[PDB]
C-alpha cells in the first residue's frame, strides 16, 4: 500500500534541467506520483502542506 | 500584426515562386506557421527589392490547403484514406484503360523541377508524351523551339540591363510581369540615355514608353521604319518578349518578323551577348522547357481519358473532357481542385527543398522552412508511389538519386545559381526562324493585357485575403489611387 | 548617487571602461628574436628608417633564428631583459605580496596546548 | 588515486598495426572468456550464446578500419566496455542497450518498399 | 527515431466518419490521434493492453472502481494520454460518460467468483449488455468484447454460460462488434499475456476483423500435470504474430590453500 | 604597482621561453593572467620545469580542461591550470590535440590530476596516454557520446522511460513535449565593443625605426 | 579524409540519413548592421514528419526532430567543409551574394539635364 510525493521542480518535469541531455524529465517517467509540491526550493511550509493534502488522500483510501 | 518577435524567429533562406525573376527572399517561420518573407540581397537578379505579391501572399499559405485526400462520391467529396485514393487511381486507369496518347499531363504555375521530371518520366513510361502547359494554347509546342535553351531564356543578363541602351517590349506589361525587372528598367533609364517603345496594349509604365501599335502589321511597320537605325545604331540594345505571345494561336507569325530582324541586324545579335529576349511568367515554365515538358504534334490531336492536373489552377470547364479521371497534385483548394475526383495534398514551396530556373537561367535551391501540414507531402514522392500502383517502377527512391537524374535531363541543373553563355544564339535564332515561316497568317487580333489582374494569380494569391482586399483597394477607379482629381 | 547621473557635464565616454579594455599581448617565437635583435621602444638599435623596415622583414619572414638570436645576444641584453641586472632568473611574481604575521600570545584563539596557530 | 582498480590497463598507444591486432586478440578472448559471467550478474533472459555471437558481430562492425588510431581509439574505447561490464558498474537495463532487436517484437508494418515507408511518410 | 509500428498509415479514417491524422513520428511525446477507452484497465490483462496502447500517444480513458489499483497506470502515457474518471456498473450515467469521445471501446470486465454484489450474471452478460448499449447508442466504431475460452451458450459452469449468454447479447445489440476467446493465459493451452495484448492491438485498428469471432490459443497443448512438472474462427495467423513457448518463458582445495583467512 | 606588475609578468615569461626554446612556442598575458603555448609532445618536460626549478614552482594542478573550437584542424586545446603556493603565483599552460591524437598525461607528477583527466576526457573525449584508470566520469555507464562538444545537441539523443512491458526502464530515442527554442537568433547586428587599448609596457613591442 | 562518424558517438542515421548545409548569414534587409554576416554557419535541413507539431493540451510546439536548435559558428568556408566531410555528413555549400560596388557622389543628386527632367528629386 504504497504512495510516493514528489518535492520540488526538478523532480517533477524536469525543471531547470529540462532541457538536458544526462536528466529524466520528472519522475513521472519512473515512478507514479501521488501529490506534487512545487517550488524549486519549495519551503517547509508548502512541503509539510504536500504532506497535510497526502493525509487526507490516504485517510479517504480506507485500504 | 506581428504576433512574434524577431528573436523567437527561426530564418530561412529559399527562393520565390510566385514570379518568374526568381528573387531571393527570407522566410521567417515560428515552427508551423510561417510569418513573413523579406529579400535576402542579390547581386544580379533582384538587388534587395521584392515584389508585393511576393510578399503579402504568405495569407495564402494558411487558409485553404489540403490536408488529407479526397475522393468524389458525386457533387460532393469525401476526405479518404491515402491507400483508397491511390487505389482508385490505379482501379480507374485499369477501369479507362488509356494505351497511349491519352493520358493529359498538364502542370500549373509555381511547380518544382524534380515533381515535372516525376510527371514527365510517369508519363514517358506509360506510353504518352501528352505533356503539356496550362497555358491557353498549350496543347501545342509554343511556337519556340524547346531545342536551343537560347530560345525561351533572357539571354543577355538581368545584369545587362544596367549595360543597355534602346530597347523595345512586345506584347508585355514588365510592371506587372517581374515588377522587380521595372526597377531594374527605370534604374538603368534614370542613371543612363535609353529609348523606350512599346508594342501591345497601352500601358503606364514608371518610365516613359512610346507607342507603337496594337497589331503585328503595327509591329512589322515599326521595326521596319525607325527602329531598323535605332536598334542598329545602338551600342549594346535588346529586344524583349512577353510570354502573353506564345499564348496566341498567331504566335509563330509573330516569332518570324522579330526573328528575322535578329537575324538581319548584327548588333542585336553578334559574339558577346545575344539580345533576343523573353519574359515568363512562372517559375516553372522557364524550367519545364528545359526538361523538354512539351506535348507532341500527335499528342495535340487527341482527347484524352485520364487528365492530370499537376498545379494547374488556369484551366477552364471546356479544357478537360466530360468523361476524364481529373486527378488534382496541388497545395490549396481552388478552379482547379473543384474539377477533380480525386485530390492529392502536395507540400508548397515552403515545405519543400526544390530546384527553380528563372528566366535567365540560374538553377536555385529553396529551403524547408516547415513541415508540409496535417497529412500533405512532397510533390515528386506522390508521384514516386502511384507510379508503383501502376506499372511503372520509377527508378529512383532517394533525394539524391532524384539529383543526379535531374542532371541526367541538363547538367545546368545540378550546378547552381551560375549563369552560362551560349555559342548557339547565332544559330538558335536561325532555327527558330525556320519553323514558324510560312506555318500561321498573322490576323489582326488587338495586342490585349496579358493579366487581368496582378494580385490574384498562381493559386496562393487567389486563396488570400490580404490580397482579396488588395486588389479591390487598387482598383483605380476611387479618387484615393489616383494622381488627379 | 548623484555624481553619476548629473545633468551637465557626463560624456558616457569619459566614464566608459567596457571599450577602454586590454587586449592579449600574444608573442610568438619570433617577435621575440625581434625584441632580441631589433631593441624596444624603450631601447631601440636601429637606425636607417628605410632600411629599418628591411633588417626586420627578413625576421618576419624568418631569415633568423631564435638560438642563433640568443647566441648572437651580447651579454649586456642578456642580463637587461632575459634575465634581470644582477644576472639572476627572475621569481614567478605576485600582484599584492603577502607577509606574514603569527600571533602568539593571549591575543591568540587558541592557547598553549591546542595545536591550531592564528597567523594573520 | 596511486592504484588502479580492478581490470584496467593503462591507456598506451602502439605504432604498428600487428601489435593492435594483438591487443584486440587477446580482447576479444577476454570478452569471451568473461560471457557466462554477464548471464549470471545482469539476470538475462536469454543464452550464453547470444550473448557471444553479439560480441562477435560488434567486433565485425570495424573489420575492416584502415586508420591506425582510429583502430587505436576504437580498442580504448572497447577496453574501457570491458571494464565497466565485468564489474557491477553498468546495470541490467544498461546492460540491454545491446539487445534491442531480441526482447521484443515491436509490432506490424515494418516498412520496406517505398509504398510502405511513403504510407506514414517515412515514419 | 521511435516509429509508429502500431499504425498502418499516417492518415486513417474510421467507420464513423471522423478523419484521424498522426502526428510526428511514433514515441510518448507524439498522438495517435485514436481515443480509446479500456474497461478494466486495473486489471491484469488491461495493463499490457494499454501499455502497448497508450505507448505510442492513443488517448486512453481508464475507466476506474478503485483509486489505489488505477496509479500505476499513469506512467505508461504521456501528458493528457491516459485519463482517469471513476465509473460503476450500477450507474448508467457513468458508462453514458465514459464513452462519449472514444473511437475505440474495450472491456475486459471478468470475474471469477461471485460476490456477495454482483453473480456471474451481472458482471459478464448484463454489465457487458449495458455498456454496449451504450456503444450502441452513440455509434462507436469498432466495439470489442473479450471473452472467455470454451464460452458456451448452454454449459454446466454459471462462468462459461453467462460468457456465452453475454456474447450472444452483445452481438444481438451490435452487429458490427468482435468478440475475441483467448486461452488461459501466463504472464510471468496457455498463451503469454503481452501476445494476447498485441493480439489485441492489432485487432483494434484494422479494417476487416469486423463482426469476426477470434480463438487465441498457444502453439502446443497441455495437461495440469506436464505444467506443474514444467514448473518443478480465426488464430494469430489472420494478425501476423506468432505467440511464443510456454516452456522458453517458463524460467522467467589448493587455492583455499594459497589465500589468506585468519589476516 | 598593476602596471609595474603586468610589465614584471612579461619580463618573467619572457625568461621562461628564453630557458627552453625547444619547447615553449609562444606566451600571452591578458591582465595578470600567464599562459604558456605548448606543442602536445612538450606537455611533459615543461610541467617538470614548472614543478621542480626554484624559480618556477608550482607543484599543484588546480584544474584542466579542453575546449573545442571546430574550426581548426587539430581541434581541442587542452589547458592546464597551476599554483604556486610559495611564490603566490598562477600560470596556465595550453596545448592541443585533435579528437583521434592524444596528449601525454601528466598524473605521474601531478597526483591529482588523473581525476582532472578523466573528467575531460568523457567531457571531451581528449586522450592521455600514459594513465591508469582512464574510462568515463559523471555520465551515464552505456553513455554513447561526448557532451561538451560542439556537435552533440543540447537534449541530447537518447531519454529514459518506464516500459512497463520489459518491467525495465527503456532508453529511447528523443521526443520532447516543448521543443528547445534557442535566442540567440536575434543577437546584435551591429559589433558590440571596439578594438580596446593595450597593456604592453613599452619595453615589449617591436622599436619602430628612427 | 579519417572517417570519424564511429567514433563521435553519434548514431548512424546522423550521418547517412540527414542533409546539412553550409550558409553565411546574409545581411538583414531590416536593420543596416553586418555583424553577424561573417561566420559560415553549419546547419540541418529539416525531416518531414518530425519537425514540429501542434500539442493537443496548451498548443506546445512540441519536436521530434533533434539537431533543430543546433548550430555551429566557423571561422571559414574550408574549415566548415573539412569539418562536414570528417564527421561524414553530406553538406550543401550556399555561396554569398555580396553587392555591387557603384560609384555615389551627393552631385548625382542634380545635374542639368537638357531634354526633359523626367524626374524630380525632393530631398
Ligand atoms: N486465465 C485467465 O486469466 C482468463 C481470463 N479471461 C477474461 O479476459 C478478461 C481479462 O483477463 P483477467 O486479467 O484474468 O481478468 P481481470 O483480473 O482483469 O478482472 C478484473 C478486472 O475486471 C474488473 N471487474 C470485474 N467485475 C467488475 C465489476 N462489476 N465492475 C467493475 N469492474 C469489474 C475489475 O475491476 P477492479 O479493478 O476494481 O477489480 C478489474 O478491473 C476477463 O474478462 C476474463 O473473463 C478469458 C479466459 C481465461
Amino acid at each position: 500500500p504504497r504512495w510516493v510525493i514528489s518535492m520540488g521542480s526538478c523532480a517533477n518535469g524536469g525543471g531547470y534541467y529540462h532541457f538536458s541531455y544526462s536528466v529524466v524529465r520528472g519522475c513521472d517517467r519512473i515512478v507514479p506520483v501521488d501529490v506534487y509540491v512545487p517550488g524549486c526550493p519549495p519551503t517547509s511550509e508548502a512541503l509539510m502542506y504536500g504532506v497535510f493534502q497526502l493525509q487526507r488522500k490516504m485517510r479517504n483510501t480506507k485500504i | 500584426a506581428f504576433r512574434a518577435r524577431p528573436w523567437e524567429l527561426k530564418k530561412t533562406e529559399s527562393i520565390d515562386v510566385m514570379d518568374a525573376v526568381g528573387s531571393n527572399i527570407r522566410i521567417d517561420s515560428k515552427g508551423v506557421e510561417v510569418m513573413r518573407v523579406i529579400p535576402r540581397v542579390h547581386e544580379d537578379v533582384n538587388e534587395e527589392w521584392i515584389n508585393d505579391k511576393s510578399r503579402f501572399a504568405c495569407d495564402g499559405l494558411k487558409t485553404q490547403r489540403l490536408t488529407t485526400p479526397l475522393i468524389r462520391v458525386g457533387d460532393k467529396f469525401v476526405n479518404a484514406t491515402w491507400d483508397d485514393a491511390l487505389s482508385t487511381i490505379a482501379k480507374a486507369y485499369q477501369q479507362k484503360a488509356p494505351k497511349g496518347d491519352e493520358f493529359k499531363a498538364v502542370a500549373g504555375a509555381l511547380v518544382e523541377v524534380e515533381s515535372m521530371v516525376a510527371l514527365k518520366d510517369m508519363t514517358n513510361a506509360l506510353g504518352s508524351e501528352n505533356t503539356t502547359t496550362d497555358t491557353p494554347n498549350g496543347n501545342s509546342a509554343p511556337a519556340h523551339g524547346i531545342t536551343f535553351r537560347s530560345n525561351y531564356l533572357f539571354n543577355s543578363s538581368i545584369a545587362g540591363i544596367e549595360d543597355a541602351d534602346a530597347i523595345l517590349l512586345v506584347g508585355t506589361n514588365p510592371r506587372r510581369e517581374a515588377a522587380v525587372m521595372n526597377a531594374r528598367i527605370r534604374k538603368a533609364w534614370l542613371r543612363q540615355e535609353l529609348e523606350i517603345a512599346s508594342v501591345g496594349p497601352t500601358l503606364d509604365a514608371t518610365f516613359d514608353v512610346a507607342e507603337l501599335g496594337n497589331t503585328h502589321a503595327d509591329l512589322e511597320k515599326a521595326l521596319s521604319g525607325e527602329f531598323g537605325e535605332v536598334l542598329k545604331n545602338a551600342k549594346n540594345p535588346l529586344i524583349i518578349v512577353g510570354s502573353g505571345i506564345t499564348d496566341r494561336e498567331d504566335a509563330g507569325a509573330f516569332f518570324n518578323t522579330i526573328g528575322k530582324f535578329v537575324e538581319s541586324t548584327p548588333s542585336v545579335l553578334n559574339e558577346n551577348w545575344n539580345g533576343y529576349n523573353v519574359l515568363q511568367r512562372s517559375a516553372s515554365r522557364a524550367g519545364a522547357y528545359d526538361i523538354g515538358f512539351t506535348p507532341s504534334d500527335e499528342a495535340s490531336k487527341t482527347t484524352p481519358k485520364m487528365v492530370w492536373l499537376l498545379g494547374a489552377d488556369e484551366v477552364a470547364a471546356s479544357d478537360i473532357p466530360a468523361d476524364a479521371f481529373v486527378v488534382y497534385q496541388g497545395h490549396n483548394g481552388d478552379v482547379g481542385a473543384q474539377f477533380a475526383d480525386v485530390v492529392l495534398p502536395g507540400a508548397a514551396y515552403t515545405e519543400k527543398a526544390g530546384t527553380y530556373v528563372n528566366t535567365e537561367g540560374r538553377s536555385q535551391i529553396s529551403r524547408a522552412a516547415t513541415g508540409p501540414p496535417g497529412g500533405a507531402r512532397e510533390d515528386w514522392k506522390i508521384l514516386r508511389a502511384v507510379s508503383e500502383y501502376l506499372g511503372v517502377a520509377l527508378p529512383y527512391e532517394d533525394a539524391y538519386e532524384v539529383r543526379d537524374r535531374l542532371a541526367e535531363i541538363s547538367p545546368s541543373l545540378v550546378r547552381y545559381d551560375l549563369v552560362e553563355p551560349t555559342v548557339f544564339g547565332d544559330v538558335a535564332v536561325q532555327h527558330s526562324l525556320v519553323g514558324p515561316n510560312g506555318s500561321v497568317t498573322p490576323s489582326s487580333a488587338p495586342l490585349t493585357e496579358t493579366i487581368e489582374n496582378f494580385y490574384m494569380t498562381d493559386s496562393i494569391s487567389r486563396s488570400s485575403p490580404t490580397m482579396a482586399k488588395s486588389s479591390i483597394a487598387f482598383n483605380k477607379d476611387n479618387k484615393k489611387n489616383q494622381a488627379f482629381a | 548617487s548623484y555624481p553619476t547621473n548629473d545633468i551637465a557635464e557626463n560624456p558616457y565616454w569619459k566614464r566608459d571602461h567596457r571599450r577602454a579594455y586590454p587586449q592579449t599581448a600574444f608573442f610568438d617565437q619570433k617577435t621575440v628574436t625581434g625584441l632580441l635583435e631589433l631593441g624596444s621602444e624603450a631601447t631601440p638599435r636601429i637606425a636607417d628608417g628605410e632600411a629599418g623596415t628591411k633588417a626586420l622583414a627578413n625576421i618576419a619572414n624568418g631569415g633568423v633564428s631564435f638560438t642563433q638570436a640568443l647566441g648572437k645576444s651580447s651579454k649586456d641584453v642578456i642580463y637587461g631583459e632575459v634575465l634581470t641586472v644582477n644576472g639572476l632568473p627572475p621569481v614567478a611574481p605576485t600582484l599584492a605580496p603577502k607577509q606574514w604575521k603569527i600571533i602568539e600570545g593571549e591575543a591568540a584563539i587558541y592557547p598553549k596546548g591546542y595545536p591550531c596557530r592564528t597567523f594573520h | 588515486a596511486i592504484i588502479a582498480t580492478a581490470f584496467a590497463e593503462t591507456v598506451k598507444f602502439s605504432g604498428s598495426k600487428q601489435e593492435l591486432q594483438k591487443r584486440t586478440l587477446a580482447l576479444y578472448r577476454q570478452f569471451l572468456r568473461g560471457a557466462p559471467t554477464f548471464a549470471d550478474l545482469y539476470e538475462v533472459q536469454f543464452s550464453i550464446p547470444t550473448i557471444r555471437t553479439k560480441i562477435r558481430q560488434e567486433f565485425e562492425r570495424h573489420r575492416f578500419v584502415d586508420d591506425l588510431s582510429i583502430q587505436n581509439v576504437l580498442y580504448a574505447k572497447g577496453h574501457m566496455e570491458y571494464q565497466e561490464c565485468i564489474n557491477f558498474w553498468k546495470q541490467q537495463a544498461q546492460f540491454l542497450k545491446y539487445f534491442p532487436e531480441e526482447d521484443d517484437i515491436q509490432g506490424r508494418h515494418q516498412p520496406s518498399n517505398f509504398v510502405d515507408k511513403f504510407l506514414k511518410n517515412r515514419a | 527515431m521511435n516509429s509508429f509500428e502500431n499504425l498502418a498509415q499516417d492518415v486513417n479514417i474510421t467507420r464513423s466518419g471522423k478523419t484521424l491524422i498522426a502526428k510526428g513520428t511514433g514515441g510518448r511525446s507524439s498522438r495517435t490521434g485514436y481515443t480509446a477507452t479500456v474497461f478494466g484497465a486495473n486489471g491484469f490483462l488491461g495493463s499490457y493492453l494499454t501499455a502497448k496502447l497508450a505507448k505510442h500517444g492513443t488517448t486512453v480513458v481508464v475507466p476506474y472502481r478503485e483509486e489505489m489499483a488505477k496509479r500505476h497506470l499513469k506512467v505508461t502515457g504521456d501528458l493528457g494520454v491516459v485519463n482517469f474518471l471513476e465509473m460503476d456498473l450500477r450507474n448508467l450515467e457513468s458508462i453514458d460518460e465514459a464513452v462519449r469521445h472514444s473511437d475505440i471501446v474495450v472491456n475486459l470486465i471478468g470475474r471469477e467468483y461471485e460476490t456477495k454484489n454482483f453473480n456471474y450474471y451481472d458482471v459478464h452478460v448484463e454489465g457487458a449488455r449495458r455498456i454496449a448499449e451504450a456503444v450502441k447508442k452513440h455509434n462507436i466504431a469498432r466495439y470489442i468484447h473479450v471473452s472467455a475460452f470454451n464460452a458456451e451458450i448452454d454449459s454446466p459452469s454459471e462462468f462459461n454460460h453467462t460468457k456465452g449468454l453475454g456474447e450472444q447479447v452483445t452481438k444481438d445489440i451490435v452487429p458490427w462488434a468482435t468478440i475475441v476467446r483467448p486461452a488461459p493465459m501466463f504472464g510471468r493451452n496457455p498463451v503469454h499475456v503481452i501476445d494476447v495484448a498485441a493480439a489485441l492491438e492489432r485487432i483494434c485498428f484494422d479494417d476487416s476483423t469486423v463482426a469476426q469471432t477470434f480463438e487465441l490459443y498457444g502453439p502446443q497443448k497441455f495437461t495440469q500435470k506436464q505444467i506443474i512438472d514444467m514448473v518443478s474462427a480465426k488464430t494469430f495467423n489472420d494478425l501476423d504474430l506468432t505467440p511464443m513457448e510456454l516452456p522458453d518463458l517458463m524460467f522467467k582445495e589448493n587455492k583455499e590453500k594459497t589465500f589468506v583467512h585468519i589476516l | 604597482r598593476y602596471l609595474q606588475h603586468v610589465s614584471d609578468l612579461h619580463q618573467y615569461a619572457k625568461y621562461i621561453m628564453a630557458a627552453l626554446p625547444k619547447y615553449i612556442q609562444g606566451f600571452s598575458v591578458w591582465k595578470d593572467e600567464l599562459t604558456l603555448h605548448v606543442a602536445p609532445s612538450a606537455v611533459i618536460p615543461v610541467t617538470t620545469f614548472l614543478r621542480d626549478n626554484t624559480s618556477t614552482q608550482y607543484k599543484s594542478i588546480i584544474d584542466i580542461t579542453a575546449v573545442d573550437y571546430p574550426s581548426r584542424e587539430n581541434r581541442f586545446e587542452v589547458v592546464y591550470n597551476f599554483l604556486s603556493v610559495r611564490h603566490n603565483s598562477r600560470i596556465r599552460l595550453k596545448t592541443y590535440a585533435t579528437e583521434v591524437t592524444p596528449v601525454p598525461s601528466i598524473t605521474c607528477l601531478y597526483e591529482g590530476a588523473n581525476w582532472f583527466e578523466r573528467e575531460a576526457y568523457d567531457m571531451y573525449g581528449v586522450f592521455f596516454e600514459g594513465h591508469p584508470d582512464l574510462r568515463r566520469i559523471m555520465t551515464d555507464y552505456g553513455f554513447e557520446g561526448h557532451p561538451l562538444r560542439k556537435d552533440f545537441p543540447l537534449t541530447g539523443y537518447t531519454e529514459v522511460r518506464w516500459d512497463e512491458e520489459k518491467r525495465r526502464v527503456v532508453y529511447e530515442p528523443l521526443e520532447l513535449t516543448q521543443a528547445f527554442r534557442n535566442f540567440s537568433a536575434g543577437s546584435t547586428a551591429w559589433e558590440p565593443v571596439g578594438p580596446g587599448r593595450d597593456d604592453r609596457p613599452d619595453s615589449f613591442k617591436l622599436p619602430t625605426p628612427k | 579524409v579519417p572517417a570519424h562518424e564511429i567514433v563521435s558517438g553519434a548514431p548512424a542515421e546522423l550521418s547517412r540519413n540527414r542533409v546539412v548545409r553550409i550558409y553565411q548569414q546574409a545581411k538583414p534587409a531590416t536593420q543596416s548592421g553586418e555583424y553577424g554576416t561573417f561566420a559560415w554557419r553549419l546547419d540541418w535541413d529539416i525531416v518531414d514528419v518530425a519537425n514540429r507539431w501542434e500539442n493537443d493540451l496548451i498548443g506546445w510546439q512540441s519536436s521530434g526532430d533533434y539537431m533543430q536548435a543546433t548550430q555551429m559558428k566557423f571561422t571559414s568556408k574550408e574549415s566548415a567543409i573539412k569539418f562536414a566531410n570528417k564527421q561524414g555528413w553530406d553538406f550543401y555549400i550556399q555561396e554569398p551574394h555580396h553587392r555591387k560596388f557603384r560609384v555615389k557622389q551627393y552631385a548625382n543628386n542634380f545635374v542639368h539635364s537638357y531634354g526633359k527632367l523626367k524626374h524630380i528629386r525632393t530631398k
